[PDB]
């Protein structure tokens, strides 16, 4: 999925009843295979520490 | 620098700060007080380390060369550029546009190579490091008439001392250095692609001014970049490959990030 | 900035809290595209080497 | 001609240039003015949060 | 513009695009008890952000033929969160609610539900010389639901449920003095009552008597053509407003 | 007069005939969190006087061969009241303790008990290549108590306990520069310690740190002749003093 | 700092303040005046010796390691602490919490190793020391990458020169380090029992950056830390023990003091 | 920027800081002040010596 555009994309789909999970990933960018090489996680690989919020918006 | 947060109480209202349109190639400003309720805190934290005056100026080992006292490879070329090296042509790459002053600093030492010289007997070793600005005379040798020095920059190091150092200003014909060139030099797109001379800075060049001892001696000459004064425009993505060569940004095929069982998976692979 | 224990992070995740509704002749499957950036109280300290590049020889 | 500037704390440092070039200073370390503006919202229209994105 | 809302309490917000207000209650806000009001002598517990937000309760599919479904208040909560842990320990406390149903479904179906918050919704039994179980009127956040056909008399503790009576007696389409709004599909997706604490007494125990009832009906069934989505579910989400606790003891 | 006290926390009150003063920390008395020093961004929940009242627990016997008792603080009560279940629901919370400490004994017996508060008594392990686990070190209410021979050494997860080390690897006789009273039976039956909240960070995880452990160390034993009461006990009473907690999310 | 005696004359009064109760957790305020007749004396004596920032601000070696330009043990590896060597430990943890900056001071010593190798002749010695902070890549070879240093903070030090020296900031996350934890870094309460991510504070590499000679020569680099800038909280009894293990507070148990041959006897053995 | 204060004695020095961080500054020798009551005396009733300290 890395090798393709798929891996940015997260699936939803129609299905019977609710309360079924679609995602899940750990907060801990610059270490997480998710987030390491995000334009965020890349200037935080350069340093130690780290602190303050972050903001994820869905499209 | 760091702002502080501001209590917030109970909300039920027809404002929709969470609720945005991403499609407008807008970052939303929306702070944590917005989507639930905080306290008020006094933040004392600041960004004085992620000053690009603080990221890019530290030293940085750009080359090493080896030259001896006798037989071949009598002294040493290298044409400066910070591409050699991987970890500081990563971090100006996050750049297009770049402008600074260079302070070199050289770490020279000498090794004792196998002989079977009897009887060998070193005197200190001095050695002459001379920067030639583009164009005018190279030396074609050891005791050729360019090692005068009339009108080219040069250092003398005896060995045992403190490392040498200059400080070079910002050279460039254009108004700022280029990372990255989308063109070609000749006006018919024909020849090299990527090249430019806008980044020209000289040739440096390196030897010993005395062989000291009957025995064979070999140096190697380390040089470290420091940026200073810098300013830079237009930030980029990082490069996300390995690098393959020094004038060229080609690239072998890289996945996007490192796998994992799931996408429900809290563990990376 | 690394993994450790002592600063975990905490989990993100995301659950259906309806299905996805759809008429007839439109696609019962979407997809969802994340985004993450820092927030303006954020900030970064402790500057270090990237393990993100390497080299065997010089280029 | 000596500068007298304030240190990174948690008092001050004297500092005197001793050459003819500019290019021959030490390091501008203390320089923290930024503007991120430029990079986030750079569209025309003033977005305010608090009001739809699209109306 | 009107029809966007946010809603927070707590950790929890609520978004939604389509929404027809919110009610309040009688015209009366939550708040805590006066000192003029007050009988109990002790010092009030009052937890805040740590009750007071929003709880999902499990979802329920709407069908066809579905009746409709009821939910008693302080007993569907009384397994969640330190709600759950603020009444088993107190023998008193006061609260409001925000009650928020959500249902979404495309422009191609319709349907409509009745959302109602009833004052002390005491319900009959199937046979009529004996009273309903308590296992037969609480869930504990699952959804019981009504019938279309009257119970059965046996030797029954079993609730009288039909729709059209509302298991209480009255007529169903008269539900509409109670703090209501409709679910209509082809307008909004959402609803919002605002409950304020209505009791005879001050405070009250909370494990022994439910002062409110959540019903949601059917009124014009739910129907799609072939080729539509053929499971539309039905979550409910409810928030404490301005609890309080009295009476401090041991868990049970 | 000057032995006459009385303490109020919440619903709980203690008097004690016979009182050595109550010594306060290092001069400091429990306070909430400032704004100028806080880290965490949520508001937090502080639930007042359901958390922050005296808690009895268990009583061990004192006897003539006694070598002392310890309770590791958070961990001490942490299946205790609405204090337990907030502390597992949230993820940080501090808190600084009032410790009172009763044992009452004829004016025909002799004896004297040091009683320290020690931030962050780290302990030893038997072999010294392992450490303690987590049942060697943590009772629950019911008090660990030291030996008075050394531990034998083999291939154990056992804590070093000896009286005269403290299981710390110290001197027993310095641990007057914790903040401590002295139990002395002919003078007085009990001794009150008010801790502040002592950490390097402004709020930590209850459920695998304890930055408090209460020691009960004879130093003197108890001595009695024929006919006197043969069973003298020590109950220990703890109350949590501005109690907050932060990062509300699932119980565990 | 030192008060001034007081004199006093007889006394026959209800006043009690040699009279006092131990049990109340309270060191008694007497002073001699109270007890018998005294002259007034005036102290010029300070406490200036017995500061906080006098006791620990003294360079103590922690530890030292050992490297060739040969063979096997190119490099020396070494994780920051102040817990490998006795003396400074001790000190440290008379205290649970701390807050310093460090200064490290570098001795380098390099001694000739037997061989049969004929006709030696070093070169002067360069070493290369290179800090690395938490995360990030690890030589795991001399001649490797990570010893370009572009942005890992390093020295360089030629023979016969004066000491490297470099401060260090205080690196921790919390608001003081810790030299005693009671707890596990895991929610399990599993796993190793005492260990903190507080007091990281990186490792520290070491090598030549040259052979100079012919022949194998091993170096040896102590570390020497020095506190300063100090302030500690939260006073705690000595240690009475010896220590173990580094990561540990394990002991075997010892005697409160040791013997004497009566309690009237004046003489110890 | 020079600071001067006194010397230990049983005269006066001249200090300029010459680096822009603060922890690059010579170590803090001359910090004397104390309060050994917070460790002595811990009590919540003062103790007052010259009356009992149990009535
Ligand atoms: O130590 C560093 O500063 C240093 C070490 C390695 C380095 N980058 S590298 O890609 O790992 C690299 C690794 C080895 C060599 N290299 C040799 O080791 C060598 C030996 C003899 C002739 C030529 C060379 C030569 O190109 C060049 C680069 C940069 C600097
Ligand atoms: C302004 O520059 C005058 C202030 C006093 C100067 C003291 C100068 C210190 C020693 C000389 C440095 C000269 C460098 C070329
Ligand atoms: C205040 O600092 C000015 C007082 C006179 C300064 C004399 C400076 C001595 C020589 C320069 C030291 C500079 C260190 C970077």
């Amino acid at each position: 999925k890395v090798n393709s555009m798929e891996a940015y994309q997260i699936p939803v789909r129609s299905n019977e009843g609710s309360g079924t999970q679609v995602f899940g990933f750990p907060l801990q960018p610059g270490y997480s295979s998710v987030f390491s090489r995000t334009l965020l996680g890349e200037i935080l690989n350069y340093y130690t520490h780290w602190s303050g919020s972050i903001k994820l918006t869905f499209m | 620098r760091v702002a502080d947060t501001v209590g917030t109480g109970p909300t039920n209202s027809e404002a929709i700060p969470a609720l945005t349109a991403a499609e407008t190639g807008h970052t939303s400003q929306v702070v944590p007080g917005d989507t639930m309720q905080t306290r008020h805190v006094k933040n004392y934290h600041s960004r004085s380390e992620s000053t690009i005056e603080n990221f890019l100026c530290r030293s940085a080992c750009v080359y090493f060369t080896e030259y001896k006292n006798s037989g071949a490879k009598r002294y040493a070329e290298w044409v400066l550029t910070p591409r050699q090296a991987a970890q500081l042509r990563r971090k100006l790459e996050f750049f297009t546009y770049v402008r600074f002053d260079l302070e070199l600093t050289f770490v020279i030492t000498s090794t004792q190579q196998p002989s079977t010289t009897q009887n060998q007997d070193a005197q200190i070793l001095t050695h002459q490091i001379m920067y030639v600005p583009p164009g005018g005379p190279v030396p074609d040798k050891v005791d050729s008439y360019v090692w005068q020095t009339s009108t080219n920059p040069s250092v003398f190091w005896t060995e045992g001392n403190a490392p040498p150092r200059m400080s070079i200003p910002f050279l460039s014909i254009g108004n700022a250095y280029s990372n990255f060139y989308d063109g070609w030099s000749e006006f018919s797109r024909n020849g090299v692609y990527g090249i430019n001379t806008l980044n020209n800075m000289g040739t440096l060049y390196a030897r010993h001014v005395n062989a000291g001892s009957t025995g064979p001696i070999k140096s190697t000459i380390r040089i470290y970049f420091k940026p200073k004064h810098v300013k830079a425009w237009i930030p980029r993505p990082p490069r996300l490959c390995q690098y393959e060569k020094a004038k060229n940004v080609n690239f072998q095929p890289s996945g996007v990030t490192t796998t994992r069982q799931s996408i429900t998976t809290m563990t990376n692979t | 900035v690394a993994s450790d224990e002592y600063t975990a992070g905490g989990f993100i995740t995301c659950w259906y809290q309806t299905n996805i509704v759809v008429p007839a002749d439109a696609q019962s499957s979407c997809y969802i595209m994340c985004f993450v950036s820092a927030c303006n109280d954020f900030s970064v300290r402790l500057l270090k080497d990237t393990p993100f590049i390497s080299q065997q020889n010089f280029f | 001609g000596a500068q007298v500037s304030t240190q990174k704390t948690g008092i001050h440092y004297t500092n005197i240039n001793y050459y003819k070039d500019a290019a021959s200073n030490s390091a501008n370390r203390q320089d923290f003015t930024q503007d991120p503006g430029k990079f986030t919202e750079p569209v025309k229209d003033i977005m305010i949060k608090s009001l739809p994105a699209l109306n | 513009s009107d029809r966007a809302r946010s809603i927070t309490l707590g950790n929890s917000t609520i978004t939604t695009q389509e929404c027809a207000n919110v009610v309040v209650g009688y015209g009366v806000w939550p708040d805590y008890l006066k000192d003029s009001e007050a009988t109990a002598e002790d010092q009030p517990t009052q937890p805040d952000v740590a009750t007071c937000r929003f709880y999902t309760l499990d979802s329920v599919q709407w069908q066809k033929t579905s009746p409709g479904w009821w939910w008693k208040l302080p007993d569907a909560l009384s397994n969640l969160g330190l709600f759950g842990q603020n009444m088993q320990y107190h023998y008193l406390g006061r609260t409001g609610y925000t009650v928020h149903v959500q249902c979404n479904a495309s422009k191609f179906h319709q349907g409509c539900l009745l959302v109602v918050c009833v004052p002390e919704a005491e319900m009959g039994c199937a046979t009529l010389d004996n009273t309903p179980s308590s296992a037969e009127l609480l869930g504990g956040d699952t959804a019981k639901e009504f019938a279309d056909k009257p119970v059965a008399s046996g030797s029954n503790k079993l609730v009288q449920r039909v729709v059209y009576n509302a298991g209480m007696g009255v007529g169903v389409g008269n539900l509409t003095i109670f703090p209501h709004q409709w679910i209509n599909l082809r307008t909004n997706n959402s609803a919002t009552i605002v409950m304020p604490y209505t009791n005879s007494v001050p405070m009250d125990n909370m494990f022994r008597h439910n002062n409110v009832t959540l019903m949601v009906i059917p009124f014009v069934p739910l129907d799609y053509c072939p080729g539509s989505t053929t499971y539309v579910p039905i979550t409910v989400t409810i928030a404490p407003m301005c609890a309080e606790y009295n009476g401090l003891r041991l868990a049970g």
